[PDB]
């Protein structure tokens, strides 16, 4: 809606 | 406090009597937490991040305890990979990015 | 620059002389940007986040400018939502979380 950027790399 | 960002800025909250770790995640608009329960009604809603969306379940007024700091506003459960706290509540602790 | 979150943490950034909006994102272990293009050779990368999965081409020693600091370091290009600026890049220049 509402956007929630958490990221990490890979596996 | 101050957190530098040599790794990822993780802290305890409490939580509908729960401990849990969350990421403060200054690139999200909404406080998203595991699968938990949560007291009053709720209401489904999408929310987008780098992969797409995912369905949760929207809470009103419930109050969350951050690394020591009471804050109250709105919290998304659903199936996100970390519980992360949000813009909504990073704002009420006083919380700045600075450089 | 201090910061405050009642509003996306949105800033210019400078890649290949072009100017383009990014969010400052302390959830974000890496920097990635919309489809572009970068020189030099790439690798592939895997990275997940709040709706799963999606690839991108990861570019080492990109010179950028972040809301005017330079950097140099790693941008992974792909079919995000949002220019993301992670800790890999808020570390060079020096942001920190503050409460």
């Amino acid at each position: 809606v509402s956007f929630n950027x958490p990221q990490i790399t890979a596996a | 406090p101050q957190i530098t960002l040599w790794k990822r800025p993780l802290v305890t909250i409490k939580i509908g009597g729960q401990l849990k770790e969350a990421l403060l995640d200054t690139g999200a608009d909404d406080t998203v937490i595991e699968e938990m329960s949560l007291p009053g009604r709720w209401k489904p809603k999408m929310i987008g991040g780098i992969g797409g969306f995912i369905k949760v379940r929207q809470y009103d007024q419930i109050i969350i305890e951050i690394a020591g700091h009471k804050a109250i506003g709105t919290v998304l459960v659903g199936p996100t990979p970390v519980n992360i706290i949000g813009r909504n509540l990073l704002t009420q602790i006083g919380a700045t990015l600075n450089f």
